[PDB]
């Protein structure tokens, strides 16, 4: 039943944007943590964008918070992370990621239940 | 806003209005104070202040060693957990080899930062009580040397104030097998918690929630000696995460009740076991049987998930119709009618029965009601305390309207002859299957009990015909002639 | 004057001579802490003496600010409280605008005032440290200006003596949520308590008793952080009434009763379930089911009524006489006859069962009883250990007669074949009822089964008319050879 | 070394791999503070070091008199001590004549001695802050006369430190009503205690158990407040002797056996009550029911025999098969099918039942099974974490072989229509002998209405002979001739 | 059944004495406490005198302790207060109350249970 | 059952050695501890060496520590008591005593189970 599938990941230009789409099917998302995590070749895996399914509220760490922003459509039942200002270091794939808000630990990638199978972003010149 | 509502059909009552606060999962943050790393303390001086300074000089050197001695009703449904599983897994990781310099080479040119341990784990990290810098820095020019360079007593006193927090927190864990909660103000001053939760993984509802409550997450936490190597002393700081807030909570209060016949030994009683808190949470209900595992602040509720059952939301209906078919509402059941009170939200659930005094009184006026056997209730407006038997209870002043629901009382459905009164932990369905039960063994048994009369028995055997005549048998001999 | 009895025929024994000291009620007083109101510390200073007091200004004002934002067996029959209920009312009162005023304006020209507040409640007030007078008469020289009219430290020392105090209760109250207990003496020092209790609205013998037990008073009071507020530091501590003294109390010890049957399995046993503690109380009886929530102090025994249970006088009659008609003695039942001992007041009740090893020693002589299978007990009385098993207790060495009332053990007297062996929750007239339920159900079912095995089956389905004799089914036609003529 | 075994069939698991440490006595200890008797301080001075000298001497006088008025699931089948019965009875002897002056005489010329007590018991006393000596030689020359000869700053500061640990001590007391636990480092600091240990009349093997585990000595140690006459304060330390070191423990986990019928309160359950620790002692097994009663340092269980029951060792079969005939298994039974986990040593019991969402996932991959309906484990090797409805558990992380033991759960042994589901204090015997009684008369009962339309109902009853034919009563004039 | 009759009251002159007396019927004494209380007009009602019915330990308040004084006639089932060197400021009217001693907290007038409709007493 | 018989008193000169033996019948040592216990004319009795059935650990008062050595022979059953560098103070009544290990209370006399009759030790010189 669930699924997670990540899709909009292309080559952009510094300070560019770009925004990537997370279509969850076979689970309801008020019940839920929605977070954006990528990683980098060779590099440990790192969050970047968590929300609450049932509040909304928003986790961003220092690194993008300003440039990167999360939202959700719950008509389309669908995750969205907007990149804007997009720096080559965001060179990564970026995977969805979401745990059941009554297991909740954190927006950490080791704190997530099921996962998407990524898409890769690429800022080049 | 807070409301409640009592059913007199089931001696109960549910208070509600209350907001969640779950504690779903743990973060652990690593705590370090930088050490110094000090042998003899060379000095054949006998001045007070030099003295003063050997003997308090002691006390850091005692707490090191110490230290390093150190790190060489329904609730029996719940669940066990490992309370700090997580938090001593992180510990196990720092005892690792090249371990240490991976945080102590983190914590160089700041107080505050992330580390990746080897397992991958990124834990918050923080330097707070550099006594290392404090002692090689400020006394290292007068313990080391002969001719001993020997200031005045306001170092002395300064001393006293920066080892102080070191001597406390060594003296905690010393008496807890070092494990404390809560964790203390000398663990984790209220800035250092604060800066900590700012700087954790989590939502702005959660950083608020957190900060807005600081004693409250104090309570939720663990501190966990850890390690002390290469002049740095760790702790592990567990710190509670609140995945679910501001969900709806309610309070299940229940109490005896029983029959009233004036023959004591006739009397039978059924009392709802299910009380305890009640979330609404992620489509189902989270149910905490002990309540006092519950922390309330306002309307905000603290729990832990650990103390849960996840429950089904057709739980609920027990309150509305507790013979529904849809869930089985646990109860207990006895020939115990005893009297008491159960001091809710709102006002008071008084169980009063066979001779007791059971009255309430108001502040100015005195007693104002006097109860009559049964199970009734008060709302807290214009009612000050409860009197029952010789127990006084003080109620909750709180502002609320209550709702008296009335109907009558289930134990008067029930007919005492095939009622299971050594039902500890029962429920509805279970009570009514016996009681089907006995009526189905009194039924088939009397149905044979009719078969005694009616059929024939054996005539006597000697060797005479017998015919039957008027119930009995009689000798044939005795028509024919 | 300590007396004990031993009943061998229920495995109980009750323990006696104790004196009651309850606590039916509370008292709400007012303890204040007067703050000093002080904003920035204005100095260009890097002398010692005054460093030390901004490090120490600083921990006063960091006090001040987190405690700020710190106000932003048959006990399950028991009711269910609210402990500071009482505390927490009055501290709502507190919360009332004007209400703070009424309690400031009247301890300026002394520490000990009573107050009647909005609500009618007339609370005694205490002004336990004045630290706005301290700091803005003594320190306020060197801090409200630029410039800094320098210290010293005889008076550094001083104020880290007076401020300490303010430090240590801000941390109670931290680590607590702002409700403590027991009472510390950083809350309430043994002097102050004392003056408390003096001035509180009690008569003289329940003064003379929390005085001479203030420790004991301080376990069953409460802290409870309440209001800061225009300089005005205020916590409500609750104190015990005790309004039931010098009644006579007694003890209840029980231990499980079985059969000694030799085949492990084949064993019932009984417990009375009734143990606690037991004190008269205008004219019924306060029994308190777990006695851990007593205190015993000599012949005096400290409890409170919020862990009572009010029964009939006649309760006593257990005691005397299990099977009594007047009051239903409970009990539970079972066939889990395990060995075990309960240390009583003045010797040990050993229940020793199956295979263990179950002795009582003396100190200089050793071993000097190996207890046989059943209930027995043994007074402390040239005794000093017990062994049950791999479990070694010591026994109370306290001074006291102990008498031994024989009896058959009870559960001799039930028939194993119709025992409910799985009441927890039971009674002594619960038990009888089912047995004679189960008597009654096999005099029936024997009377059913004697006059069924009693009667005949059909005759044969001929064109013949049949007679009984001798035990069978013979033709009547055998028996007419005669009739002519 | 530790090893875990998950029995399928009950729904249980025990660990194994540890070593006890049981306390099995009580050693009394005295511990003593020389005082100083200083009545008036009678000084008009009013210079601040003296003046800080009569604040500080006033909470040394105000410590001694506040001290002098202090002195003027299967847990329910365990019996009932006295914890502090030893130290009280050493106390008490305490109080009688002359008894004071023989410690006070002993620790003259050492600081620790040992005294035999006039009931004969010998006990060791440790002089561990000596007031008097500093008092009478730093303060007493100062304070002798009115005109008062002022100590430096750093002489005041010195008492400060020394009667700090006074105050604390007396602080412990007096919110503990003479009685306090776990023995803080104010009672006793930990050069105090080894030194104790190493003195004590114990094997060497104890003294190396108790020294390197002294944080736990504290735990299970009392420190009663016992007497102030003399200008000696003495209070005993009772320490916890550990008569029973490295034999075999184990721990017993148990959850809910449930059926996982499709109709709602349909199902029976029943789980294993008998769980807590276990360790071999002495020929039998000690039981400790209320496993949170032990305290475990990496392979080491720490317990108190105060809390254990005493069992023969064939509990064990209990184990290996629940149904054997020599020992009784305890059990409880019940209709509550709730989802539940038990956490234990090297995995995870999970009780998942009805429409309940139970999974246990890995750190990167996250979920990694989904449980079905039913008692099931999983090892803690590649496991992280288990969720059951909305709990989350973490599992514990400890290197160990776990071996899964394969058998059908009991609970379908059972037919639901004569279960006894309510019984809470059980066991395999009680609940057998319930169903055959259940058994025995829906077996007779329906034996004997069947046979009874077997035999012959009562003729008629007007006062004339019947005989039998054809199935009916026949009036037997019939077959005569009138005669 | 439970009730409380004062009487004894008068106009008194400045330095008189004058003893009221407070008739129980309904309840025994000896499981309760008895207080005396006087609520001067317009003022809120205070405590003057408690006893107890076991120990007969009695308390005043300082603003009496001395002229007042409380005692108990267990025959006549009767609880007296004498007043000695009245005082104009004494003016009041006196009310009896009582509350059981198992609900017992403190002599004030929010911890009674049983009251009298008073006696009024004029210096 | 349960026996305990202690044997090897005798007249010894100072400085002289003496071994005492203790054979236990009728319990196993495993789970008890044994001890030697004596008593000199008029002076209460005393420990003088205690060891674990288990494991083997033993105890020895500051007294005697050096002087006197406990061991056992587990093929034998028997408990030893050497004891060399005898002094005159050293003459008292030896007792071997025991205690089940579940109910250990420490090496002192009035922690012990059962007893000896004893066998008598005379360091003298005629
Ligand atoms: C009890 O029996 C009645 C019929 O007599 C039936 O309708 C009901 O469903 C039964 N309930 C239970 C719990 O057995
Ligand atoms: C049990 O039956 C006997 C006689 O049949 C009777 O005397 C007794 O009162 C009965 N007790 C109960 C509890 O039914
Ligand atoms: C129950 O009855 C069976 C026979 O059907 C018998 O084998 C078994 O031993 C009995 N068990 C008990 C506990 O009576």
């Amino acid at each position: 039943q669930v699924q997670l599938q990540e899709s909009g990941g292309g080559l952009v230009q510094p300070g560019g944007s770009l925004r990537l789409s997370c279509a969850a099917s076979g689970f309801t998302l008020d019940y839920y943590y929605i977070g954006w995590f990528r990683q980098a070749p060779g590099k440990e895996r790192e969050a970047v964008s968590c929300i609450s399914g049932s509040s909304g509220s928003t986790y961003y760490p220092d690194s993008v918070k300003g440039r990167f922003t999360i939202s959700r459509d719950n008509a389309k039942n669908t995750v969205y992370l907007q990149m804007n200002s997009l720096k080559p270091e965001d060179t990564a794939v970026y995977y969805c990621a979401t745990i059941r808000s009554s297991s909740w630990g954190g927006c950490v990638h080791y704190g997530m239940d099921y996962w998407g199978k990524g898409t890769q972003v690429t800022v080049s010149s | 806003n807070i409301t409640e509502e009592f059913y007199q059909s089931t001696c109960s009552a549910v208070s509600k209005g209350y907001l969640s606060a779950l504690r779903t999962g743990w973060y652990t943050s690593v705590i370090t104070i930088e050490l110094s790393n000090i042998k003899e303390n060379k000095c054949n001086g006998t001045d007070a202040k030099v003295k003063l300074i050997k003997q308090e000089l002691d006390k850091y050197k005692n707490a090191v060693t110490e230290l390093q001695l150190l790190m060489q009703f329904l609730g029996f449904l719940l669940g066990v957990g490992s309370a700090i599983a997580s938090g001593v897994a992180v510990c196990k990781v720092l005892h690792l080899e090249g371990e240490v310099n991976k945080i102590k080479s983190a914590l160089l040119s700041t107080n505050k930062a992330v580390v990746s341990l080897s397992n991958g784990v990124s834990v918050l990290t923080f330097k707070v009580l550099d006594l290392k810098n404090y002692i090689d820095k400020q006394l290292l020019p007068i313990l080391n040397k002969q001719s001993c360079s020997i200031s005045n007593i306001e170092t002395v006193i300064e001393f006293q104030q920066k080892n102080n927090r070191l001597l406390e927190i060594t003296r905690e864990f010393s008496v807890n097998a070092g494990v404390t909660t809560p964790v203390s103000t000398y663990m984790l001053t209220n800035s250092e918690l604060l800066s900590l939760i700012n700087d954790m993984p989590i939502t702005n509802d959660q950083k608020k929630l957190m900060s807005n409550n600081v004693q409250i997450v104090r309570q939720q936490s663990y501190s966990i000696m850890c390690i002390i190597k290469e002049e740095v002393l760790a702790y592990v700081v567990q710190l509670p995460l609140y995945g679910v807030i501001d969900t709806p909570c309610w309070k299940l209060h229940t109490s005896p009740l029983c029959t009233t016949n004036t023959k004591e030994g006739s009397n039978i009683c059924l009392t709802r076991t299910d009380r305890g808190w009640y979330c609404d949470n992620a489509g189902s209900v989270s149910f905490f049987p002990q309540a006092e595992t519950c922390k309330v602040q306002s309307n905000r509720v603290f729990c832990d998930t650990m103390n849960s059952l996840t429950l089904p939301s057709e739980v609920n209906l027990c309150n509305v119709d507790i013979f529904n078919p849809k869930y089985d509402c646990k109860i207990m059941t006895s020939k115990t009618d005893v009297s008491s009170s159960v001091i809710t939200s709102l006002g008071a659930i008084v169980s009063c029965y066979g001779k007791t005094k059971c009255t309430a009184s108001n502040k100015n006026r005195g007693i104002i009601k006097t109860f009559s056997n049964g199970c009734d209730y008060v709302s807290n407006k214009g009612v000050d305390t409860v009197s029952v038997g010789n127990t006084l209870y003080y109620v909750n002043k709180q502002e609320g309207k209550s709702l008296y629901v009335k109907g009558e009382p289930i134990i008067n459905f029930y007919d005492p002859l095939v009622f299971p009164s050594d039902e500890f932990d029962a429920s509805i369905s279970q009570v009514n299957e016996k009681i089907n039960q006995s009526l189905a063994f009194i039924r088939k048994s009397d149905e044979l009990l009719s078969a005694i009369g009616g059929y024939i028995p054996e005539a006597p055997r000697d060797g005479q015909a017998y015919v039957r005549k008027d119930g009995e048998w009689v000798l044939l001999s005795t028509f024919l002639g």
